[PDB]
DNA sequence: GGAGTCCTTCGTCCTAGTACTACTCC
DNA sequence: GGAGTAGTACTAGGACGAAGGACTC
């Protein structure tokens, strides 16, 4: 059982340590098990424990004030990892979500051993990029690609992208299979330099080290 | 140099010869024929570079032999315009060709037959005679398969495979395969020849159905094809035919029957609301029960549901609906059994009338 | 035996470009430190790093072998390209590998690089010995195709033009098929009595280099590292392997070792370097020598009647030019240089007989009064006490180089020239380089790694501009650099992989940078480089590698400026008839004009070449140069060290009288420096007054003079203990004191640190007079001119105009009737645009309205442009944005209606140019 | 809305309103069809804003008016694809209609009738039936001469003049006209008309051959033209016609005569050896007789003698071959007939035996 | 030390080929 | 109604032109 995944937070940092001083706002989870969605969502809303940022807001839409009242990650840590322990988690700009996802981790002080250690973390964006070098292969741009709609949806946030993923993964491990098409003792001559080319040598070796202070050859 | 011919009958000469131009023949003498006058014997010479076409016509009035090599697509035309017991008389005069009939007079550029390129003469191995009928009915019914530009070019084409007392083709995309078997009445001996699907869209072109013969023989690198008065000669493509012993289902353990019109008429009103580029529509099948359904990307639903001849356990399967309807047009009979092993292996399928022809298209699984 | 038991015959630098990755020294290196005697370097069709290569053989003890590899074309494998490893065993080798690769160049190619015919083998020839070429060779691709007869046929051809001499390729390297290559071979080697030879066919030092090297190849053909369709002919064990390992991977053919040791003795090629190859010519049937007396002396005669146009002056003031004239023709004569002087003064003299005024360049050639006397140079050397010393130095036994350059728009008028004069092939162009620097590196290992434009280029432009710029420079100068390290996994891996080819040579170099002169055919020297189609031939050893080599070369120098002029000298004199005013040779102005003087001291020297800058603008304000000696000072002046040293403030002052001048110091001072040092009001500036301050204070010849300076240069201990020495007697000698002698020397030493060449200061100093002259004299065609030059800069065309603006010049926008090729004064109207003032238009299009124009009268609508002027040369795009410039205001006084018109006239044009070409009889009236 | 209609009556409407309406309109409704029940009718109506087709078909069955608009093609193609003699059975139900035939069921999308643009209704001004058969024949006869996509817009139509009992068509390119003008037996007001090129191409095509009256009312800016229960609708299009009186040749003063066919598969063949971009041949008649010789740069050439009805002096004169080979074709009659002026002007050349159409084709240089 | 000569790569536009659909022929 | 040929639409490839980083003394 597979777990299609992408956890939107109070803005990024795009410097240093993207995820020092941050911490996560919403888990937007869909669940795809035997390539078909099974609409069993996890989808819940956190304490931001700072401030969301400017550019987060704008991006899809949250507010501060709707996180305070909210429940904590300790209140959802075993609920949310035994959801995804033993599972695929394909994500989107890996190195945002799982440096979330640890951070979050360490924090709980249990000595709970990172995510990719219990789940298997796959960015979607490397695949897209070997499948389709040279074109954008952000999840919107490979959504736009296979007629996936996700400008005509009521779900907005994070539930939105984990749906759009869900169908680009799909549609990426589907394209379609393959045909697994098929996959002693002797003579030789032995050249002897005549003296000609032996002299030829001999002076270029004479040039070599009576200019440079040694013969290697003569070594 | 002189020849006089009867219009009719270098008009199918003629016209099959012509078919294999269009490739904006880079090489100007390509857009033209080579003429071969020697004896009693006018031979005409189609080519594309990559293989030849001979026919002869005998020559009852007056003639001068010698040879040239005039332009392919006009002259075909000009010989196909001309009407029905027209005295077409050609004739050299220096550096041109002069074509009289009647009162209409046409004088030519000619390139000389020593420009013209000659693929090379081997030596033949295999050597069989059979009615048209079979490689027409062979070709025909398997020939949708072949890749159009694949980058393993060797697809762009057909095993050809002589063993025993049988004749046995098949192509493949790397997506479906059609594989046919049939009887060929002579013992063969065991040879490969791998031709480019130019060639057998060429094949398809001189059969007229007819009851003349087809003899062709086989050399190491080439092969050659005579039916009745046209000889085709071709090169091979270097080697390695992938192993369709490799791509057979093991044991599919789950049969299936169902009226090929009807169901191709259902898959045709299905596969509008597909995916435009892969044509993937989706198939439930139950026992004595058929639900076809697809998507198309803005969310609307086509769907069948139909009377299916079905013994097995229940499974899903969905796959690219072009593919399929490629087969049903190639299965030309009432009745389709479909034999299967799962969602993610490949397939058979077959009449159930014929065992001849072996079929695989992929399942997609989403 | 020696000792060594194997040599490395087959190894690429990066300067392969098809493959190679390390550079041409640590190769070299490698084979050292691995203590094998020999090493054969066989880059594909080039030498390019041979000088480096026997400086490196020299330096290590090591003797260089020399060859080369090969894409080949044999009529037995039809179209098939395959491979040729091609030794020279000595210097008629050399010759027939210098002829081949010309050969390859001068027959053309395509994607794959140029090729040979396998019988040009025949032709060339003598002294070569032959490996075939491995797997991918003639026989290889014949042995694994299996076809016993072809491969006959094959080595037939090199049993008749190399008996002895035509070897089978070894290679173990575990790659498909080399081993069914390798049975074949072995089979055949004892069918034919044949010996063998093993290489180990080297890319790279260590296996870890191996992806550093796939990258390479990929960034060249432009493919992505996980393209399936990109070659993958290369494996990682194609590194530098030691002797032992080579030992064991064929301890079943010792043979095949044993023949490397014995194929590099038979190999020894000389080709001399770093000794002069010179240039030279006859004239009449007079001495070379004495043609250069002739036509400097009575040069010379030209110039004294300009300088001094009252004969009883010229007659007084004379023995000075005559006495300096033979002392620098001395000098010249007994080091044998007249067949250059002799080019050089007749290319010249075409230049200004045809319509070409002449680059502005001389290097310090201004110290030259023969190069003045011959027409060579500008300025009169004996005014401004310009030294020939500086240029080309009597006390020293080397190199002359008088540095020759020329404009850009008159290039190819001046190679056919020197192609009537020497023979096209016996002429050449040099090569200028790619090697993948820092910001191309990073772009393109991103495109490879599937970045979009934006990803990458946040990324370069974090990358400093400096020329030099390396990674780890710019991680240290830009804390952005190390901070996207560490925060992304992307600038990491892209990082990591830059690392690996930092400065790697990157393909074909782009021209010249100047074209070099041989005594014969170019080829008798080197093999060159030629475009796609085999022509503009340049050399594949770059600038400073081709000169020593030995031969003498001639640059390009674009400061192209010298266009503006000619071209407002040209529109200037057609007012000569307008109202009968002589044409004007910029050469005879005269240097004080108080209207160019004015104009400077109000800082308005935008376009005033070097004075452009805004902050040389604010010097100029504080400077208020107001002679001609300042106007040389000038780019002196405008230099971080003297400003920031005080120097420059002192300069101003002493130039005021707010600071009282002294010889040079207030202390340190002697009235005998005062000749030397009054145009710097007692300031020691220039390089030639560190000279002329030894010749007349301590009696130092002019040569060694030029020796003290270069001395000052590198500061070294014992050398000037020497120097100061013979400086203290040299003024004892002259009566002049010790202690002010050597107390003078320490502030001549301090300031010899920032002191510019006058001369080469002076050369440019006279161009930036002229932009001075010109500008001022009448700011009327100049401007046009100005903009003519810096057409592409938008900024800049926005900065002149604005220029116009505030002097009360401006301005017409454009007309398509009136206009001219560029801005146009009409008398009244002040000006008119340039058709090729408009931005995106190209030159052909603008060309092509002219003409129409020029055909057909004055274009009267719209509809009547469209007719005679076909879509191809003016584009819709194109015309767009003449009307939106508003050169059609005229003729549509609605910016809007004729926009909306545009598409379907155009359409409609063309169905009448149709119409015309074919064909035919129209029907109706019209519209 | 529900009803259930009969595929035999909705097949032929189907193709009638689908076949114009191209792949990918500007305006994405233009793909959509609009479907309105009120009575006992539905009404289907296919538009591109420049014409408007409306179909009508009578509901026997059970249903529930209301309007909607779906995509075109697919509905088409879904319908063509339905099994002989199927009684489909569709309602609305939300945001789709549901199509069902036996037991396959069908799922659109949906765009409501309101969004899509009712083009305005117009008083008739002129009014008028014909035989259908008539109506075609002045199209399909006239057709071949109009431009492609011409700046002057008034050309990519066909002009009609009307006056009295008759009608005259007129399509033109400025190198040739062509004519046909009939009597009608009606008495019209005096009133010319030019309708669009995609227009007049749709009427030809709707144009079943048999019985039925076609009756059609023209206003002053649109023309609706029925045909039983198809209705349709088109704006005109309206620049200041060129006088087909200065077009007509004066008098042409020398006459010749020759067999059709004879004359045209002559031209087929001189044609192959003309120029492919200026498709030029020289005309040399003289008296009793005619030679054609045509010319490309390659110095291939033609020549045709042949014997004609000719009285008159000799005369040279160049065509665009496919000009006159274009007229040849429509004109299905056995003799034509020339009428000759000279070599700057417009020439007739006319069916030997009729007259109702006209045909000058203009001269080239060369 | 600055700027120009240098090509090459990126973006846009046009042209050519291929495929599908529709009309005319069989 | 189906097959063959023409016409139209869409895709693919190549060339042109504006931008940029670089290596010359």
């Amino acid at each position: 059982r597979q777990i299609v995944l992408d956890t939107e937070t109070t803005g990024m940092n795009q410097i240093g340590a993207h995820y020092e001083g941050h911490k996560i706002i919403e888990i937007g989870a869909v669940e795809v098990v035997n390539r078909r969605l099974t609409g069993n969502n996890f989808h819940v809303y956190l304490k931001p424990d700072r401030l969301v940022d400017p550019e987060a807001f704008g991006v899809h839409g949250i507010a501060d004030e709707f996180l305070l009242d909210k429940p904590t990650f300790a209140e959802v840590a075993d609920e949310f990892m035994d959801y995804i322990r033993g599972a695929e988690l394909v994500i989107h700009n890996a190195a945002f979500d799982i440096g979330f996802m640890d951070y979050e981790f360490s924090l709980l002080k249990r000595d709970i051993p990172k995510t990719n250690t219990f789940c298997k973390v796959t960015d979607s964006l490397a695949v897209a990029r070997k499948m389709f070098p040279g074109k954008r292969n952000s999840l919107d741009a490979l959504c736009a690609r296979y007629e996936i709609d996700n400008s005509k949806r009521t779900l907005h946030g994070a539930l939105l992208d984990a749906q759009i993923l869900a169908e680009v993964y799909l549609a990426m491990t589907g394209g379609q299979l393959s045909l697994p098409l098929a996959m002693q003792a002797s003579k030789l001559r032995v050249v002897f330099a005549t003296d000609e080319e032996i002299a030829a040598h001999e002076a270029r070796l004479d040039l070599v080290q009576k200019k440079g202070g040694s013969c290697l050859w003569r070594a | 140099m002189k020849f006089t011919v009867e219009r009719e009958h270098l008009l199918k000469p003629l016209q099959q010869v012509s078919g294999p131009l269009g490739g904006r023949p880079t090489l100007p003498i390509l857009g033209n024929l080579l003429l071969q006058v020697a004896d009693g014997t006018l031979s005409l010479t189609g080519t594309d570079l990559e293989m030849e076409m001979v026919a002869r016509v005998a020559l009852v009035q007056p003639h001068e032999p010698g040879a040239t090599t005039v332009p392919a697509r006009k002259f075909f035309d000009i010989c196909r315009g001309l009407p029905e017991g027209a005295e077409i008389a050609v004739q050299l005069e220096g550096e041109r060709m002069l074509v009289r009939s009647g009162r209409s007079r046409f004088s030519l550029s000619t390139l000389p037959a020593a420009d013209f390129p000659n693929l090379d003469d081997w030596q033949s191995e295999v050597e069989f005679t059979l009615p048209q009928a079979t490689m027409k009915r062979l070709i025909e019914a398997t020939q949708f398969s072949m890749a159009h530009q694949d980058v393993r070019y060797y697809l762009n084409g057909m095993l050809f495979e002589t063993e025993g007392e049988e004749l046995r083709t098949v192509a493949t995309d790397g997506h479906r395969l059609a594989v046919c078997s049939m009887p060929i009445g002579q013992s063969l001996p065991s040879h490969s020849v791998i031709v480019p699907r130019k060639g057998v869209i060429e094949l398809m072109r001189m059969l007229d159905g007819g009851d003349n013969p087809l003899r062709v023989q086989i050399g190491s690198n080439n092969i050659r094809a005579h039916v009745g008065d046209f000889i085709f000669t071709s090169k091979l493509v270097d080697g390695r035919f992938p192993d369709y012993r490799r791509v057979l289902p093991k044991n599919p353990d789950k049969h299936l029957e169902a009226g090929c019109d009807l169901l191709k008429q259902a898959f045709a009103r299905a596969a509008i609301l597909s995916n435009e580029k892969f044509r993937g529509v989706r198939l439930y099948v139950s026992e004595n029960q058929l639900k076809i359904t697809a998507n198309n990307p803005e969310q609307e639903e086509a769907e069948e549901i139909l009377d299916v001849t079905y013994s097995g356990a229940e499974m899903e399967i969905g796959f690219n609906v072009s593919y399929v309807l490629d087969v049903l047009n190639a299965l030309k009979c009432e009745n389709v059994r479909m034999m299967l092993t799962d969602s993610v292996s490949s397939v058979q399928i077959e009449d159930a009338a014929s065992q001849s022809a072996a079929y695989v298209v992929m399942p997609m699984r989403l | 035996m020696s000792e060594p038991r194997f040599v490395h015959l087959r190894v690429h630098s990066d300067y392969s470009m098809i493959d190679g990755l390390a550079k041409t020294a640590p190769l070299v290196k490698k084979a050292a430190a691995l203590g094998m005697p020999a090493l054969a370097i066989t880059d594909f069709t080039n030498l390019c790093g041979l000088v480096k290569f026997y400086g490196a053989g020299h330096g290590a003890g090591i003797k260089p072998i020399v060859g080369a590899d090969f894409n080949v074309q044999c009529d037995l494998l039809g179209d098939e390209l395959t491979h040729l490893t091609v030794l020279a065993a000595n210097n008629t080798g050399y010759q027939n590998l210098t002829l081949l690769i010309s050969k390859a160049y001068q027959r053309g190619y395509g994607a794959a690089g140029p090729i040979i015919d396998r019988d040009w083998l025949i032709e060339l020839n003598e002294g070569l010995i032959l490996l075939s070429g491995g797997r991918m060779g003639d026989v290889g691709r014949s042995l694994l195709r299996g076809n016993s007869a072809l491969v006959d046929e094959c080595v037939a051809f090199y049993e008749e033009h190399f008996p002895d001499r035509y070897f089978l390729e070894l290679i173990r390297t575990g790659r498909p098929d080399e081993e069914s290559y390798l049975h074949a071979a072995v089979e055949l080697a004892e069918a034919r009595g044949l010996p063998v030879v093993a290489t180990n066919d080297v890319r790279f030092i260590d296996s870890s280099d191996f992806d550093a090297h796939e990258i390479r190849v990929a960034i060249h053909d432009g493919f992505t590292l996980d393209d399936p369709k990109r070659p993958r002919n290369y494996s990682p064990q194609q590194y530098m392997r030691s002797e032992e390992e080579m030992c064991e991977l064929f301890a079943d053919i010792p043979e095949a070792l044993a023949n490397t040791v014995e194929i590099a003795k038979r190999c020894n090629v000389t080709v001399r370097l770093g000794e002069y190859f010179l240039p030279q010519f006859p004239t009449g049937d007079m001495s070379t020598e004495d043609y250069l007396v002739k036509r400097a002396k009575e040069g010379l005669e030209e110039r004294l009647a300009f300088l001094f146009p009252d004969e009883e002056e010229r007659l007084k003031r004379r023995p000075e030019y005559d006495e300096r004239l033979e002392t620098e023709l001395q000098v010249i004569n007994q080091m044998g240089f007249p067949g250059y002087f002799l080019i050089v003064m007749e290319f010249i003299q075409w230049s200004k007989d045809n319509g070409v005024p002449v680059g502005p360049g001389r290097g310090s050639g201004a110290g030259s009064l023969v190069a003045y006397a011959l027409k060579i140079t500008d300025l009169d050397p004996l005014e401004f006490d310009l030294l020939f010393e500086r240029f080309l130095n009597p006390e020293r036994v080397s190199m002359p180089d008088f540095d020759v350059d020329f404009c850009m728009e008159k290039r190819d008028q001046v190679i056919e020239h020197v192609a009537d004069m020497y023979g096209r092939d016996a002429v050449s162009q040099i090569i200028t380089f790619g090697t993948m620097a820092a910001k191309a590196v990073i772009r393109d290992v991103g495109r490879v790694l599937g970045h979009p434009y934006g990803f990458v280029d946040r990324i370069s432009k974090l990358i400093p501009p400096d020329p030099g710029m390396t990674l780890a420079k710019a991680f240290e100068a830009e804390p952005q650099l190390p901070e996207i390290y560490e925060a992304d996994e992307e600038v990491k891996a892209l990082i990591d992989m830059a690392r690996k080819l930092e400065g790697v040579t990157r393909n074909a170099g782009k021209h010249a940078g100047g074209v070099v002169i041989a005594p014969t055919k170019i080829t008798d020297f080197a093999p060159l480089y030629c475009d796609e189609e085999g022509k503009h031939p340049v050399t594949q050893f770059d600038k400073s590698d081709v000169e020593y080599a030995g031969l003498v070369k001639f640059d390009f120098l674009g400061l192209r400026t010298l266009t503006i002029i000619n071209w407002a000298l040209e529109m200037i004199n057609k007012r000569r008839a307008k109202n009968g005013e002589p044409p004007l040779d910029i050469a005879a102005i005269p240097l004080d004009d108080k209207k160019s003087f004015d104009m400077l001291q109000r800082s308005e020297t935008t376009a005033v070449f070097q004075l452009e800058s805004r902050g040389m603008k604010d010097l100029i304000k504080r400077l208020q140069p107001d002679c001609f000696e300042d106007m040389i000072a000038l780019v002196a002046l405008f230099r971080p060290g003297p400003l920031q040293s005080g120097m420059v403030d002192n300069f101003i002052d002493r130039k005021h009288g707010r600071e009282e001048i002294s010889y040079p110091d207030v202390q340190w001072q002697h009235e005998s420096l005062k000749p030397v040092l009054e145009p710097t009001y007692g300031i020691i500036l220039y390089q030639e007054q560190v000279m002329q301050i030894a010749q007349v204070l301590s009696g130092y010849t002019l040569g060694g003079a030029d020796m003290l300076r270069r001395a000052m240069g590198k500061k070294k201990p014992e050398e000037m203990a020497k120097q100061r020495s013979v400086f203290a007697e040299g003024a004892e000698k002259n009566g002049i004191n010790a202690e002010l002698a050597m107390k003078i020397f320490d502030l001549v030493e301090k300031f010899a640190g920032y002191g510019f060449n006058k001369s080469h200061s002076a050369a440019y100093a006279l161009v930036s007079y002229q932009t001075l002259w010109l500008k001022a004299h009448y700011p009327a065609e100049f401007m046009a001119a100005v903009m003519t030059a810096d057409m592409d800069n938008t900024e800049k065309v926005v900065g002149l105009v604005d220029e116009c603006w505030r002097m009360g010049l401006k301005i017409l926008p454009p007309d398509i009737n009136s206009g001219l090729y560029h801005f146009h004064v009409n008398d009244d109207g002040e000006i008119v645009y340039g058709i090729g003032a408009i931005k995106g238009v190209g030159e052909g299009p603008i060309e092509a309205i002219i003409e129409a124009r020029n055909k057909g009268g004055y274009f009267r609508e719209l509809f009547d442009l469209c007719a005679r002027t076909d879509t191809k040369k003016l584009n819709r795009r194109v015309l767009e944005k003449l009307i939106m410039s508003g050169a059609f205001d005229r003729l549509g006084p609605h910016r809007a209606a004729l926009m909306n018109s545009l598409g379907d006239a155009l359409k409609a044009a063309d169905q009448h140019a149709k119409a015309e070409a074919i064909g035919q009889l129209d029907l109706f009236g019209v519209l």
